């Protein structure tokens, strides 16, 4: 039908069959997977000890289904009769039901290549979105690819990154050639969150929530590059030197990630803007883009921090500390304190839901006289309509 | 006997068995056995150093039957029998060995470079099962001969400490025969005729055959200590982690019935993170070894609460009450299963 769309005949011969597909096959897939979240997760790995083993064959078939339906949703939103919402809901559910350890540990090579091709095509799709949007600021193929990107590309990558992060599965999934695409997506999303346009004004939220999921999903501390070489899992160590020369790799972390700043630099602009106390409406980009990295970054790499493991110290992948926390989260607190008086906003609700586990992470002896000010300030600001928790 | 032996195996094993015998004589003479016409085991003297044809026919029989039981056991394990490639019989790499590692005669000690092939852990477990089976066969042979287990080795009384289960078997002997079997099955792999072993997956009912017919024992206080008013507390320490339930019981609880299965007990299952009263629901989390569960009953508000290491357990909702409302009845006493 993509071929015959340019043809004069617009009467699709199997419209009945494609409507049966959309109305029946996809929703029954949805209900089955939603009734059975965990059966696919139960592969004798201890979840559902009563049984419910999902075979390895079943799981690569699930992965192939996911990849092929992603191929269907590629640039076909117009052909879909508004069912793209159902498409992306099934995208979610198959995302949560994915099992990356088992699928990568044992898998068929065509499914392997299909998943890698899917992630590469998604990455280059958002890349060409980047390129066209930034080269052209004048106002229908371009707007069609843009709204396709906003509607489908961001939610699917967000769902994949989220299930990866909340499982801690997917680290072995991102082992080779996934990381080049992941750096491309990182540079691209950072450029979206840095640039200003009516489009990014429309999706304030999407580009501020995708980065948080990407940080949690991604297993390499790109912020702390000083000890990144010394992580054995690093692709820099993996690629030897001959494979660098064969591939198109800059062989340097600073060369391959020049746009993203250092962790100390993010921290120092966070401190500067907190002490400045500017209104939310001069430069919302920072507390909607950098802050998700703070929350998600630190949430992901606590246990990978050297502090938790005195054994294997300074050869951990990151460098995290309770003193970092007492600095950065207090910085968040000062930001929310000084900006409660100006323009309020639901972005603080979004930050609260993101940082809900962070208060659990912080010790009770670190709650006292630190978060109690938050309680007394929130009840003192009864004049302000905003309430938290 | 019930398994049949395939044609590829039947015409390739003669070579496999002679290869295994050659490797056996080679690693023994390398670990230090020399040649001698006179037969002596303490003086490491082997009258059977000759080839399989000049080898004693009984020992050649032992070699054939050991490779039989090897491949037959491999098939019985569920091996997906299939042809891999004739490429290894086409091309094989013989190494050049220095005289120090060489033997006195001109035999080729290492026909194949054993190093480059690495054995999968799933494959490794099956070689462990092969060692288990061989040890059991030897043990039953000893039992047929009349040998029995003893703490001390004595041939006169036919006592052998080695007649123990392989898990209980001594580390040195078990690793020695384990590495010899490594070598045998691994050169079997190295001839390129690698049998396609089954994908090792574990899923089982997992030993419900517990000792005796008892599934649980219930410990309770005397019926005379039943409380009908006030606020009461006691602690329950879990030395281990497993199927244990703690809570409050009515004076009519039945010793043979599980706590909470009926209306006469209110219990908390920490093995499944469940609360039990006329059925099971989801409540709290699971304990570990050494965890202490505090049991709390309030008879004038008819409420029950539980703690794990001090913190109060929660229901599916935010409620802190394990059981919201119940009648006083004849009272309650501490109970644990
Ligand atoms: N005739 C044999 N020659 C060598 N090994 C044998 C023989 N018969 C069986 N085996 C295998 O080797 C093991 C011991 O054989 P071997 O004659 O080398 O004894 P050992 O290790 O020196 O000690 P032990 O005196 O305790 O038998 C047996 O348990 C069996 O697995």
């Amino acid at each position: 039908f993509d071929g015959g769309s340019r043809g004069k005949g617009e009467h699709f011969p199997y419209e009945q069959e494609i409507k049966f597909f959309a109305k029946v096959v996809l929703p029954l897939i949805d209900q089955y997977f939603k009734n059975h979240r965990l059966y696919f997760l139960s592969a004798a790995s201890r979840p559902l000890c009563s049984g419910g083993h999902a075979s390895n064959k079943e799981k690569e078939m699930v992965t192939s289904l996911f990849c092929k339906l992603g191929v269907l949703v590629r640039h076909r939103i117009s052909l879909f009769g508004n069912d793209a919402t159902s498409i992306v809901n099934c995208l979610h559910i198959l995302g949560q039901t994915l099992d990356a350890r088992t699928v990568m540990k044992t898998g068929l090579e065509s499914v392997k290549s299909a998943l890698r091709a899917f992630l590469d095509n998604a990455a280059e799709d958002l890349e060409k979105t980047m390129e066209n949007l930034k080269q052209g600021q004048f106002t229908k193929g371009v707007t069609q690819i843009i709204n396709y990107t906003t509607v489908a590309l961001l939610p699917m990558l967000s769902s994949l990154f989220e299930h990866i992060g909340q499982h801690q599965f997917g680290e072995d999934l991102i082992l080779e050639d996934v990381q080049v695409s992941c750096y491309r997506i990182l540079t691209s999303l950072y450029a979206l969150g840095t640039s200003k346009s009516i489009y990014v004004e429309r999706q304030r939220s999407a580009l501020g929530e995708c980065l948080a999921a990407f940080a949690g999903a991604f297993p390499v501390a790109f912020l702390e590059t000083h000890l990144d070489k010394h992580n054995i899992y690093s692709i820099y160590n993996t690629k030897s030197s001959r494979e660098r020369a064969a591939l198109s790799l800059p062989t340097n972390v600073e060369d391959v990630c020049p746009n993203i700043p250092s962790l100390e630099k993010l921290m120092e602009e966070i401190v500067e803007l907190a002490e400045s106390g500017i209104r939310y409406t001069q430069m919302p980009h920072v507390m909607e883009v950098i802050l998700p990295m703070l929350c998600s970054y630190m949430s992901r790499w606590w246990e990978h921090g050297p502090e938790n493991n005195p054994e294997r110290a300074e050869m951990c992948c990151t460098a995290l500390n309770s003193e970092h926390m007492n600095t950065l989260l207090g910085n968040i607190l000062k930001i929310i304190y000084n900006n409660l008086g100006i323009d309020e906003g639901a972005w603080m609700k979004r930050l609260a839901v993101f940082s809900q586990p962070i208060i659990n992470k912080v010790k009770p002896q670190l709650l006292k006289t630190h978060f109690l000010p938050l309680m007394e300030k929130l009840k003192k600001k009864a004049a302000t309509v905003v309430s938290e928790e | 006997s019930q398994i049949v032996l395939p044609p590829h195996l039947e015409r390739i094993r003669e070579k496999l068995a002679e290869n295994i015998h050659e490797l056996w004589v080679m690693n023994k003479i390398e670990l230090g056995w020399q040649y001698g016409p006179v037969r002596d085991d303490n003086k490491r003297q082997h009258p059977c150093l000759v080839e399989f044809s000049k080898l004693p026919e009984q020992e050649r029989n032992y070699n054939l039957q050991m490779s039989l039981e090897t491949l037959k056991t491999l098939l019985a394990l569920g091996c997906h029998v299939g042809i891999s490639d004739e490429h290894a019989e086409d091309k094989v790499k013989k190494m050049k060995l220095p005289k120090n590692y060489q033997l006195t005669s001109g035999y080729k000690p290492a026909p194949m470079d054993l190093s480059f092939i690495k054995l999968t852990p799933s494959q490794e477990a099956m070689v462990d099962k092969l060692a288990e089976n061989a040890h059991n066969v030897w043990a039953r042979d000893r039992i047929r001969q009349g040998w029995t287990y003893g703490i001390q080795q004595d041939v006169k009384n036919r006592r052998n400490p080695r007649l123990v289960p392989y898990t209980l078997l001594d580390d040195r002997t078990k690793k020695s025969n384990k590495d010899s079997l490594r070598e045998a099955v691994r050169t079997l792999l190295g001839y390129g005729y690698n049998l396609e072993a089954p994908d090792q997956d574990h899923a089982a009912r997992a030993e419900v055959c517990s000792g005796t017919g008892e599934r649980f024992r219930i410990f309770r206080a005397e019926k005379t200590y039943a409380v009908k008013a006030g606020r009461w507390y006691f602690e329950f320490e879990t030395v281990t982690a497993g199927d244990m339930r703690v809570g409050w019981s009515r004076p009519g609880c039945q010793p043979d019935q599980e706590l909470g299965s009926d209306e006469r007990a209110f219990a908390f299952d920490g093995f499944k993170a469940q609360r039990w009263h006329q059925g099971n629901e989801h409540y709290g989390r699971s304990w570990q070894a050494g965890d202490v569960v505090g049991c709390m009953v309030d008879m004038n508000e008819h409420t029950m609460m539980f703690t794990l290491n001090g913190e109060i357990l929660l229901d599916d909702s935010g409620s802190e009450l394990a059981f919201k409302d119940f009648d006083v009845g004849d009272g309650f006493i501490p109970v644990c299963s």
